């Protein structure tokens, strides 16, 4: 089964992903990183306060339909 | 017509700030630098021996002088374009006519009863209401803007443009006197931070003792706070085990860093409200400087 | 100056702390420290003050314009607490004077910087000193605070930093380091025009305005050699000199003419009674590149400046207050011996689904692969050996990219031939010479030491004559 996930950045920005529940979340992270034009380990992705690792899946993390993934990015200013 | 109109709306606004201790100092400094049309600092109290330091707008050598009066020079010096004013009279005996000259009113150091009254006055006269206090490592802000309209730009959504939005706030009395016997409130209870109920405890202290808990009388205040903890939580249908005993040792006096944090958030909320540019935090902001939590709760409805 | 338990208060009153940077965050931090009971504070900042009611500073006012940031911050705070022992340095933290011995004086170091190269240096200095470092940053409503401790947490360089696409506007810059500081200055100058009001007196003369902020103002900055002793001095310009001798980077004469062209065009706009119109952007391109040339900085094209200028996030002073307050609160836990309670704290614009505006996060352990804080760190660089010289290696590959300050470089071969010497007057003649003349090519290894930073980096070389347009070196791994 597929699940649509909301990925919300610090600036209230929002991107929606539709991802296979058994597929590693590394794909979602590398896709989002490509959209922001930033390197792989440049941001952190949290779900329920837990850091989403490359080999994590929605099934393993009990992710529901329309659940929110939070993005955090270091400010150098 | 543009975000430039939000700029001129702020620069035409007059704010009333009550209470010129640590938190009020921070709020004044922030709002003045921002460029409000003017700010009126209201305090009835005089500078005490332990005030010139902790309050950076007060000069060393001002003990015995009115706290708001002694703040004026430093406060004005920050921005000559701001109309910085003082009021030495008591807020509790201030007529309703006085408030109508201000776009926003921000209360610090006031008793619950003064908080509710002034809030009720603002709503009657469409004035924007704010309150906030610091207690040790804890600090909070509350807003009541009633029917509030703002223009926030919404970032692109793909799988940026401006949009008008209306948010409805509620009176402080409803926000403070929440009924927890309801079915909706029971499920809300688990999600509600214990800092809300801590606020309830400290308000009762302030109303009864005429002051906040202090480092000088730690042991007596600490005993009364535990007594109030039971008398407030049990009188709400909530098991008094939500606030642990160790809460007493983290809510005394005014931590300068906490004023910095809570004064920074509150001031910005005042700015947002007056400019009508960004979505103001709906209702409460609770900060615990020991845990690094900044929570926005919506209570009252 | 008490508000917290005896052990902590005596720790705070007796300890000594370092604040690096005296801008928005710094000035707020300083106040927060003195009001908390920190009585021994060192404050360093290289820059001088430039302020106007276009953007207003906490401790900095019009009477302070042209003076040291750190000194004025010290003087301003001394008026609140007369008893604080504050040492102000008008200098760069990358001055070799501020060595490991200097850093061991402090029980806590707090960052308040706007650039990467300096942050990198402090990171390494703090690891070498074995001293807790509190790292902070801000942009608009957003910002974070974190804690770096050797052998416990990740260093400032354990993870790749997002390459800056959007630029946080900070408290007005006077001495340019990055090319963005000139674009901010030009954008700041543009909205300060369209002696403070010299244009309204000379009749918008593009030649008279040229000879004031690009002649006198910078010659006035040369009176103080506090920065100009080990760091590269700025070169003043005269209008009569410049006359004498699209993504295209142009020469100084053209930007001086476009400067006079922009002023000739924009004054027609002023006659009546924004950044989109070409003439407005033509000013920004000129006044910036002009300052860029003065401060030994490579000039940028219109295309690059256009997108950069559009990416400037406006400053929100209230956010810097929040962060400076969070820093001190993290400081208190460390000096309390409760580092295990420290958190990486992110600030949001709006509350998240979990109703959180401040988001605390567990501190991450050291990255075993980090090229800085790991034991025996090693990298790999691909470059053209027949084109790139030792000077290009030193100033743009060893010092710029890998952020070294006083490096010493020798070739790995069981001989140790000194290519680069930090000690002046040893390998000075090697600069112009090509790297291949020293027997360096594919497979060669370079052991670079920065004894100031107390840091060894092993550099692997892979040679390639093909790199592309405007490519000199490429980091691989
Ligand atoms: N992004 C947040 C705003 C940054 S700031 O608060 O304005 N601080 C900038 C301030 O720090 C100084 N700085 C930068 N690099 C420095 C070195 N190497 N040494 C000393 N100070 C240094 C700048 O001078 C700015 O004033
Ligand atoms: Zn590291």
């Amino acid at each position: 089964e597929y699940i649509k996930l909301k990925v919300i950045g610090q600036d209230s920005s929002e991107i929606h992903f539709k991802v296979k529940m058994t597929t590693h979340l590394k794909k979602l992270k590398e896709s989002y990183c490509q959209r922001q034009g930033v390197p792989m380990n440049s941001l952190r992705f949290l779900f329920e306060g837990q850091r989403i690792a490359d080999n994590h899946t929605p099934k393993e993390l009990g992710m529901e339909e329309e659940d929110v993934i939070e993005v955090y990015q270091e400010q150098c200013g | 017509l543009w975000g430039l109109e939000a700029q001129k709306r702020l620069r035409a606004s007059r704010v009333l700030l009550v209470g010129l201790k640590g938190l009020g100092a921070e709020i004044a400094k922030n709002l003045i630098l921002a460029g409000v049309k003017g700010l009126t600092m209201l305090d009835h109290e005089q500078v005490t021996p332990e005030d010139p330091g902790a309050q950076f707008l007060i000069r060393t050598g001002s003990v015995g002088r009115n706290r708001a009066e002694a703040s004026l020079e430093r406060a004005q010096n920050l921005n000559p374009m701001v109309d910085v004013k003082v009021d030495t009279e008591d807020i509790e005996k201030k007529p309703e006519s006085f408030f109508t000259q201000f776009d926003a009113v921000c209360l610090t150091c006031c008793s619950r009863d003064v908080i509710v009254k002034v809030d009720q006055i603002c709503h009657k006269n469409s004035i924007k209401f704010f309150t906030g206090d610091v207690f040790g490592y804890h600090g909070y802000t509350f807003a009541n803007l009633g029917e509030h309209e703002f223009v926030e730009e919404k970032t692109k959504v793909a799988k940026t443009t401006m949009v008008k939005k209306k948010v409805v706030f509620c009176p402080v009395k409803e926000a403070l006197e929440v009924d927890w016997s309801s079915e909706k409130a029971k499920a809300a209870l688990k999600r509600t931070t214990s800092d809300y109920f801590l606020l309830q405890v400290l308000l009762k202290f302030r109303t009864d003792k005429g002051r906040d808990p202090s480092s000088d009388t730690y042991e007596e205040d600490s005993e009364l706070l535990l007594q109030i903890r039971n008398d407030v939580l049990d009188s709400l249908g909530i098991s008094p085990d939500l606030l642990p005993e160790d809460f007493v040792r983290y809510c005394f006096s005014e931590m300068a860093p906490v004023c910095a944090v809570v004064g920074g958030i509150l001031a910005q909320e005042i700015v947002k409200a007056l400019s009508q540019r960004d979505p103001p935090h709906n209702n409460f902001f609770f900060f615990d400087g020991m845990k690094g939590n900044g929570i926005v709760e919506c209570l009252g409805p | 100056s008490r508000g917290l338990p005896r052990e902590l208060a005596e720790a705070v009153a007796g300890g000594r702390v370092l604040v690096v940077g005296a801008g928005g965050i710094g000035c707020e931090l300083l106040k927060n420290l003195v009001l908390t009971g920190f009585s021994h504070i060192d404050l360093i900042d290289l820059d001088t003050i430039d302020v106007s009611n276009l953007n207003r500073q906490f401790l900095f006012q019009k009477k302070h314009v042209g003076r040291s940031k750190a000194q004025v911050a010290k003087e301003s705070v001394l008026q609140f607490y007369p008893k604080a022992n504050i040492v102000a340095y008008h200098d760069s933290i990358m001055n070799p004077d501020y060595n490991v011995e200097f850093f061991r004086q402090f029980i806590l170091v707090m960052n308040a910087l706007d650039n990467r190269a300096a942050r990198n240096h402090v990171n390494r200095m703090c690891l070498a000193a074995d001293v807790p470092l509190i790292e902070s940053g801000t942009a608009g409503y957003l910002g974070q605070v974190t804690t770096i401790k050797k052998g416990v947490t990740e260093c400032y360089e354990c993870h790749p930093k997002p390459t800056q696409r959007t630029f946080p506007g900070c408290t007005i810059r006077n001495t340019p380091s990055e090319p963005i500081h000139c674009i901010v200055w030009a954008k700041y100058l543009f909205n300060q025009l369209f002696t403070k009001e010299w244009a309204k007196s000379t009749g918008y003369d593009p030649v008279k305005l040229f000879t004031k902020l690009f002649k006198d103002d910078i010659r006035y900055l040369l009176t103080m050699d506090k920065l100009w002793r080990k760091r590269k001095p700025p070169v003043p310009l005269d209008w009569a000199e410049v006359q004498s001798q699209d993504q295209q980077v142009l020469d100084v004469k053209s930007y001086a003419r476009l400067f006079s062209k922009s002023i000739e065009t924009l004054r027609v706009h002023l006659a009546e009674k924004d950044k989109d119109d070409p003439s407005a952007m033509d000013f920004v391109t000129s006044a910036a590149n002009l300052r860029m040339h003065i401060f030994s900085m490579n000039m940028k094209s219109r295309f690059d400046i256009k997108s950069m200028a559009g990416n400037i996030i406006p400053a929100i002073a209230t956010t810097n207050a929040v962060i400076a307050g969070l820093i001190v609160l993290e400081g208190l836990k460390i000096l309390s011996g409760k580092i295990d309670q420290c958190r990486t704290i992110f600030l949001n614009k709006q509350p998240n689904p979990r109703k959180k505006l401040l988001v605390p996060c567990a501190l991450d352990p050291p990255n075993p692969n980090c090229y800085v804080c790991a034991s025996k760190p090693e990298v790999t660089v691909r470059l053209n050996v027949h084109k790139v010289t030792v000077l290009t290696l030193q100033d743009k590959i060893v010092k710029e990219k890998f952020a070294m300050v006083a490096p010493d470089v020798q070739i790995e071969d069981g001989k140790g031939t000194i290519l680069i010497s930090s000690e002046e007057g040893e390998t000075e003649a090697n600069n112009h010479k090509k790297l291949s003349e020293f027997g360096i090519r594919n497979g060669s290894r370079l052991q670079a030491d920065d004894f100031l930073q107390d840091y060894t980096l092993l550099i692997n070389i892979l040679h390639s004559e093909d790199l592309g347009k405007d490519v000199e070196f490429e980091v691989v791994g």
